[PDB]
Formats: C-alpha cells, structure tokens, sequence
RNA sequence: AGCGCCGCAAUUCAUGCUGCUUGCAGCCUCUGAAUUUUGUUAAAUGAGGGUUAGUUUGACUGUAUAAAUACAGUCUUGCUUUCUGACCCUGGUAGCUGCUCACCCUGAUGCUGCUGUCAAUAGACAGGAUAGGUGCGCUCCCAGCAAUAAGGGCGCGGAUGUAC
C-alpha cells in the first residue's frame, strides 16, 4: 500500500443548476466509468443508465440518490437539487440548451427540461431544442463530452448567436 | 359437494322471447346496475368492508323505492327479487374477497415484523443464541394449534428474550435447530415477505363491481367529447381513452330463481316437458334437453304433480330441484337479440335427492337444522316464520317414493392419496394405513388410459393458440381461441378415474392436498431471485422464469379439486385434507398425503 | 383516406403564407379533418377496433399540437379552435 | 446447432409376474415407474381454415353376481364440451376505414415459403394439406423481403416556444 493514503476516487463539483445526467456524465468520465459500472459501484444496478435519460418511472428514491451518495461524494439532498423539484413537470426527450450558459458554465440545466421553461430570463434567449446550425437534436446531458455539436461540431458556445 | 348443475334449451315463439329479454335489457339489468351504484355509496359501505359481510336486508331495502321508479317499474315480483338476490350476492362475494385479503395483510405485515436474523435476534434478546435456543426449547415445551399458540404467545409477551425466542422458534417452523443461518437465504426470505405485502396491498385496490351497461351511452358520449373537445390536459384524455377501449355488454344479468316452485312444469300435448315461470306464466317455454339430462327434467315434474296429489302435504324442501338460473347464450351470427342469443335454463339439483336412501339423508340434514332454528329463534311476522318452519319439519317426514340404491359402504382404513403437481397434474396412491401397505400406485397414464394423448395435446395446443392469439393481436384480429375446454375435459376424465379407482377398492376416503395459493408463492419466490440477479432492472426481473410463472398461473388445481369433489360427493366417498410433503416422486407424497391424513384423524 | 384536393384546400385555407405546409395551424386543421371523418365511421362501425386504434393516436397528435399553439399565443390558438369547431 | 414432443432401444425396478411360507425370495412376457440413450428401410407423434339438433357415452324395473358390472323389459329430447372419421375450402362483389413508407444501415416472438402446367418481365390456370429445415414441431434455424420491433445515420421544404 501507500502508507496513510486513505481510499479515493476523482471528485467533481456540481455546478449550481447541472441536471443529475449531465453530472453523473462527468463523474465517469472522470473515472472512465460506464453507466453500468457506476451502477454496480454503487449497488443499484442498471438505474444509472435509465437515469442519464431521464427516464423517472420511478423518481429517483431517498434510498437510490443516498446510495449514489456513497459513491459521489456529493450528499444526496445536492442530489436532489439536481432533479425537478415536488411537483414540476419535465420532458424527458426534447433535450434543450441555452448556449450563451454554457459558454458561462459548460453543463446543462435540468431547469431547460421543464414544461414551464421556454426562454432564459438570465440571456433573455430562447432555449434550442436542436441545434440551429444542422438542425441535429441534442444527444442525453451525460454524452455531452465535446461540448459541440456531434454532427456538424459546432460548439456550443457559438450556438449562443444563434437564439432567439 | 352434492349441488350439480343441469341444463337445457328454452324454446318458445318469438313474442315470448322478446318480451323476456325486454323485461331483462331494459329493466332488470338496469336495475341491478343502480342497485350496484347505490350500494356502493351507502354509508355503511366502509364498515361492511370491516365485518367483511353485508346487511341482510339493505339491498331489499334500497330497491323498495326502486320498485316504482319509472326506470324500473314495469317487472315482476319475482324479477325484482332476482335482482336483489344478483346484487346481494356479488356484494357478499366482493366484501368476503376484500375482509380475507386485508387479514392477509395484518397476518403478514406481523410476521415480516418478528422476522428478525440471528444477528437481529442477539441484539433484539441481548441473549447469546445458545441462551435464546434454551428459551426456545422452554417455550415449545409450554405451547405443546402449536404455530397459533406461538403467534398467540408473541403478542402479548412483551419481554424481549421469550418474544425473541418465539420468534426464532418461528423462523424454523415451531421447531428447534442447531444449524447456523445462511445470510443470504434469510435475506431472501425477508424479501419474499415485503413483495407478499406489496402484491397484498396492490390487490386490496381492487375496483367496486362494476356493473352491465347494456345500452353503452358512455361510450358514445364520450367519442362525441374526445372528438369535439380539447383534452384539458393528459389525465382527462387518458380518461377518454380507457372509456373509448371499454368493451360493451352485450347479455344482460340473468334471472334467479330461488324458489324451485317458481318453476312450474307441465308437458303439452305433442309430449314435451314446458316450464313456466312466476310471474310469467303467459310464456310457455318448451324444454329441449339432451336425454342424458332428460331423467332430471321428468323428475321435476313428477315431484311437481305428488305434492298436488297430496294437496301440499309433500314438502317442497325435498323437492330434487333447488333453484334456476334463465340465461341468455351469446349467439354466433346476426339478428334481434332475442332471435340471435338462446335462452337457456341452468338447474341446480342435490344428487342425494335422486335416491330414497339420499333423501333420507337430506331429510336427516333439514330436519336438525331446522329443529336447531326453531330452538334458537325463540313479532307476527317472525311467529309466522316459526309457523313455516314447523310446516316444513312437519312435511319433510312423508315420503317421494323414489328409487332405491344402497348407499356407499368404504372401508375408513383404506385411502386414496391424490399428489397435484405442476408436471403431473395427478398421482394416486392406495394404501391400506393399519397395515401401511400401498395397495395401488396410478401414473397420470393409466389415470388416463386410453384418454393419456389428450394431455399432451392440451400442451401443444396452449403452446400453439397462444401464438396464434399473439400473431392475431397484432392485426387486431378476433380470431383469439384457448384450450380452456380441453383442460376441464382432463380434469373431469381424471376425477372419474380417482374416484372409480376408490371404489374399486373399497377406500373410504380421497385425500387432496392444501396447496394453498400457489401462484403467489411462486410469483414472489421468483421475484425475491430474479431482484437478485437483475438489480435495478425491471424488465430483466420479469423475464427472468417468465414461462414457469405462465405455467404455475395456468395450472388448474382448483378445477381438478373440485371436479373431484363433486364426484366423489356422487358416490358418497368422504374428501379429506391433507399435507402434501415436498420431499419425493409424486407416488412417494401420495403416500404420505394419504397416510398423514389418516393419522391426523382425531 | 383523404383527396389531393382536399388535403390542398386545407393547406390553403390554414396557411400562414403561400409556401407554409407545416405549421401547427396546418397540421390541426389536417388533422381535425380526419378526426371527423374517423368519428363518423367508428359511431358506426364500434367492432372496427383496428380503426379505432388510430383515432386514439390521431387524438393525441391533435392535443400535443393544440398544447403547443395555446403557450405559443392564446389569440392564435383561440381564433384557431374557433373556425375548426373544437370547444 | 438449441429447445419441446414422439416412438425406439437399454438398465434398474415395483403399481407387473411366478411360488408357499402371505412376506418375503426370484424374473422381466405382460401392465407400468424411474426420463438414460437414439432417429433407422423403424414406430409413434404431427398445427392452414371450415362443415351435423351427427353416433356412442342414458333413466327406471326385474333377474344374476364378490364388486365391477351383465342380461331382459319399458321409456328416451334435441343442452354445454373433448376426441376420432369423412367431407369442403383456399373465396367473391360493393362500401367504410386504420397503420405504414424521402432515402440508407441494422433486423424484430416481423412477413413469405405446397404441386404442376404455362411464363424472360408478370403472374395466371388447374390441383391441394404431402406446404422451407429434423421422426414431428418452434418465437429456433435456412432463403428472400423488411416501412409497418427497437435503434442509428442523413437530405432538402414547412415549422422552430417544449408540437412536430
Ligand atoms: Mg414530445
Ligand atoms: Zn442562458
Ligand atoms: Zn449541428
């Protein structure tokens, strides 16, 4: 062993709005894990997979997120601020993105996942739900390594121009 | 096991019919249906739902006002007493399901609490295992019912060492062990319990009986709302929808006839037996039977015509007719309803009725019950029900003059085990228990003889129907078909060769296991493993054994029971119950369900 | 089944601008034609269950697209409901 | 290949047989059990759909008998089903109407699979349950298709505030 080492794993910060898929995302890539990996790490099986897609039948439990918890060291009431609040309705499929936000902070926010959002009051823009320059639909928030469009590479931060 | 059902065509000309089946769709039917509605808002409902049984008069009560409403005034006497006897006994059977389902639930929510590891068990006691095994073998030599009396000393036993003692004593079925417990397996176990008590707790939501809208203006109105309309969100569309899937009703409820004399029969003067019914005497129905049944029909008449002989000195309690049931049968093809469906006539009969020496027994059976009645019910109303019951206590002594056969005689030494089993449906042992000699093993094959084809035919024709349904689904095809009938002609081969084999031998009894339900066992044994095995993934769960759980949900244990039941009551051969062990052959566990039933006798 | 012709008149008559073929307006007004029609044949025809399958997907297209006009502009949304009859 | 079924053959055996001693000891023809192989000119299974108020499976009484049942007489009705035979089909003419498809890749409990005249394209005509593969059959396998399982890729047009 390497004396007094104590047993770790590479940590990441949750920004202040990143959506669960998209920081669960990070944290295997930052530990080249797949989605199935992580799940086993921390017991609960193939939920991680399901959740990157925000698929929420059922919600992500206190058990579950104080399991995941143990693995990512963020506690899980952080967690849970990662999700929809009590009784805000999301849409999982069309997934959506600001743009001049992520040219700010390079996560998606689970808040451009919400029925009752449509523009960004912080850029006054509204939000894409594909991206504007080839019309290609944004892949699941854990899959945003490149920070760019996977079609026609335009970054994200450019697509900033292109809102509203 | 002695009621039976026999039945026949009603025939009649076509103002006959259409009159019946208008006072049924349009008046009866609709009655039943809001004698269900009403019923089922009463403030009372709650607490029926607590005692588990229904008031015996509250549905007479609601259809009194009912009786005169313009929906429903144009009936019968009988027809509205048809339709409180409906109404009565779906709610007797609903309240009945939920009140045994709820203890289910009590029962094992307390088990899944004093189910604790021996790791829980040594903090819970603050006793060593080897202390606790003491106290144990303390409390089994004081509760030697010995599970009951267990679960009896728990509740109230509040110190933690006795109470922790019990439940060891518990865990190992009332019975001390040395060996350690396997962590997993516990855990298992403890697992099968919380998905009994979730499943248990899914099943108490089971919906309010839902009636037969015959005229389906629901659905018509609410394909005129979804069409026009703008869903004011995805729960009100979702709601049109499942309207919209709804399936009509097409029959409506048949009637009851409770009163065999009710039923009163003639023969015209081409020859053939005709039934009218009270209320309804206009309607002449001609009676068109198979001569198989034909026996019956004729006695119904003749028991008619000795009690008018001797001016109702007969009672009608020994009459082998106990009640009808007047139903429409679905017709294949098109027409007005009544010249589409066939009107049929389902009579219930007590076999032992056919025979002198039966009638006497019936007789025998009337007379304490009602001699205990009469005793124990000691207004003019009620001197007038006494006054009845005495009639009837009085005319039950003279007799029919029926045919005599001598009654049954089986040696009670002598049994027939019967062992049920997924693979072998059936497994018969005779033994002979003073001398405890198996006097006779029977395969499912030679329970079957020459009939032994047909079940392997039932499993290729459920393999292929099921497919053939699944193809047809997909093209919204009608064409969907099942083996159902198959199934019940092997269950009733098989219990006419249990039966005839403990004639042949002279047993005194057929002994049948408690299996309990089966399909919950299974269904949550396998989900306890496959949670194991695919964690946090639903589908996999449900794959896992998917075909052994089809198998155990379509294994039809209690058909064949019961066709056993009802031909053994034909014969007079006693039916006991048994356990089946879970150890051996099929010919091994009929053996031993055989011989732990004569032992059980005390 | 529904006509060129048809289809084309409702085309033209929903229409934001000459070459418009797909806005909402559009495919609600296509789609309220064959609700009708639909309709009127299954009041007729209840044991047409393969039909009916496809009145409840033609219901749903209908509310998401109505849901999508009534948050883009009331004003829009109430004219539209109005000339297709929808309450 | 895999899986199910079918018989075949083989071993062991008792619910089979033999015996006096009636509870035991032999045996494997019969009648069965335990699943062990194997697919053969074998013996058994075999699933395209449809067609009768179809026949036999009854009731009572007497006689006989160890039950089981059997014989004789009288009466008889047609219900709801399970098989075995035999027979008929591969449908027609108008309406209404769903789903599917820009295109490409993968291929699903997807679709199709018979015979023989004719016939390059196209299918028609006449046969017909012998209907792709094995003893038989499958959602398996083979061949073609696959838009009408899921997914993935990627055009121009409309729309682009989450619907598409
Ligand atoms: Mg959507
Ligand atoms: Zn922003
Ligand atoms: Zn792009």
């Amino acid at each position: 062993e390497a004396p007094d080492v104590k047993p770790w794993l590479f940590l990441i910060k949750p920004y202040e709005g990143e959506s669960l898929s998209h920081f669960l995302g990070r944290f295997r890539r930052a530990n080249h894990l797949s989605a199935s990996g992580l799940g086993t790490l921390a017991g609960i099986g193939a939920i991680v997979a399901r959740w990157e897609r925000f698929h929420f039948n059922p919600r992500p439990s206190q058990q579950e997120l104080e399991a995941i918890a143990s693995v990512v060291e963020v506690d899980a009431q952080r967690l849970a601020q990662m999700l929809p609040p009590a009784g805000v309705g999301m849409q999982h499929e069309p997934i959506r993105l600001c743009g001049a936000c992520y040219a700010e902070s390079p996560c998606h926010r689970i808040e451009w996942q919400y029925k009752s959002v449509w523009k960004c009051d912080r850029h006054q823009l509204k939000i894409l739900a594909k991206c504007p320059n080839c019309q290609a639909p944004f892949k699941m928030p854990a899959l945003w390594e490149d920070g760019c469009c996977h079609r026609c590479r335009m970054p994200f931060a450019e697509m900033a121009k292109l809102q509203k | 096991s002695s009621q039976i059902t026999i039945q026949a065509r009603l025939i009649s000309f076509e103002s006959n019919r259409q009159q019946l089946w208008k006072l049924m769709a349009d008046l009866n039917t609709p009655l039943i249906n809001e004698l269900l509605c009403q019923l089922g808002q009463h403030p009372d409902f709650e607490k029926w739902q607590q005692k588990g049984k229904l008031p015996s008069t509250v549905v007479s009560q609601l259809c009194q006002p009912l009786k005169t409403d313009p929906r429903f005034a144009g009936q019968p006497s009988r027809l509205y007493m048809s339709a409180i006897h409906i109404v009565d006994y779906i709610y007797k059977s609903w309240l009945a399901i939920q009140k045994r389902l709820q203890q289910q639930l009590d029962g094992k929510t307390r088990w899944l609490e004093m189910l604790n590891s021996d790791a829980e068990l040594v903090e819970l006691s603050g006793d060593t295992l080897e202390a606790i095994r003491v106290k144990a073998a303390e409390i089994l030599a004081i509760a030697m019912s010995l599970s009951k009396t267990l679960f009896d000393a728990y509740q109230e036993t509040e110190d933690i060492k006795s109470r922790s003692a019990i439940s060891y004593l518990l865990k190992n079925g009332c019975k001390l062990t040395d060996k350690e417990e396997d962590s997993e397996k516990f855990a298992k176990r403890r697992r099968q319990v919380e998905i009994q008590i979730q499943r248990l707790t899914e099943k108490l939501i089971s919906r309010m009986p839902k009636g037969r809208d015959l005229t389906n203006a629901k659905w018509l109105e609410t394909l005129l709302t979804a069409t026009t309309t703008v869903a004011e969100d995805n729960a009100q569309a979702k709601r049109w929808q499942d309207i919209l899937l709804t399936r009509s009703s097409s029959l409506p409820f048949p009637l009851v006839f409770e009163t065999n004399e009710d039923m009163v029969w003639s023969k015209n003067q081409k020859g053939r037996l005709c039934v009218h019914f009270n209320g309804l005497s206009d309607l002449i129905f001609e009676v068109y039977c198979g001569n198989r049944q034909l026996h019956w029909f004729q006695r119904f008449l003749e028991d008619q015509q000795t009690k008018r002989k001797s001016k109702n000195q007969h009672s009608s309690g020994l009459f082998t007719l106990r009640n009808g049931h007047l139903v429409w049968l679905e017709g294949e093809g098109k027409g007005e309803p009544w010249n589409l469906h066939h009107l049929t006539l389902y009579c219930c009969v007590d076999n032992r009725l056919w025979t002198e020496e039966g009638t006497e027994i019936v007789r025998q059976e009337k007379a304490d019950e009602i001699t205990k009645f009469i005793t124990n019910m000691k207004s003019d109303t009620q001197q007038a029900l006494i006054q009845r019951k005495q009639s009837t206590l009085t005319r039950i002594n003279n007799s029919f003059e029926r045919p005599s056969q001598p009654l049954y005689q089986g040696q009670s030494h002598i049994l027939v085990g019967v062992s049920l089993g997924l693979e072998k449906p059936a497994t018969v042992a005779v033994v002979d228990a003073i001398a405890n000699k198996v006097l006779a093993y029977r395969s499912i094959k030679q329970l079957l003889g020459d009939n032994y084809e047909l079940l392997n035919r039932q499993r290729r024709q459920q393999q292929y129907l099921s497919h053939e349904r699944h193809k047809a689904q997909k093209n919204f095809s009608p064409n969907q078909f099942g083996a159902s009938e198959l199934g019940q002609h092997i269950d009733r081969l098989l219990a006419k060769a249990i039966v005839a084999l403990a004639r042949t031998y002279k047993a005194g009894s057929i002994v049948l296991p408690k299996l309990g339900d089966m399909r919950e066992v299974v269904q949550s044994e396998i989900q306890a493993i496959a949670e194991q095995k695919f964690p946090g993934y639903i589908e996999g769960q449900q794959k896992y054994a998917k075909q052994y759980r089809v198998n155990v949900h379509r294994w039809s244990y209690g058909r064949l029971i019961q066709s056993i039941q009802s031909k053994a009551a034909q014969t007079g051969i006693v039916i006991e119950e048994g356990k089946q062990p879970i150890r051996g052959s099929p010919h091994d566990k009929a053996k031993e369900l055989a011989l732990s039933a004569y032992n059980l006798r005390l | 089944a529904l006509t060129q012709e048809r289809k084309q008149e409702i085309i033209v008559n929903y229409q934001v601008h000459e070459t418009d073929t797909g806005s909402a307006d559009v495919q609600v007004a296509m789609l309220t034609e064959r609700i009708n029609r639909l309709s009127l044949h299954l009041q007729a025809n209840k044991k047409d269950h393969s039909s009916r399958r496809g009145l409840l997907k033609l219901i749903g297209q209908r509310k998401r697209l109505l849901a999508y006009i009534q948050k883009d502009s009331r004003e829009k949304y109430q004219a539209l409901i109005g000339r297709l009859g929808i309450r």
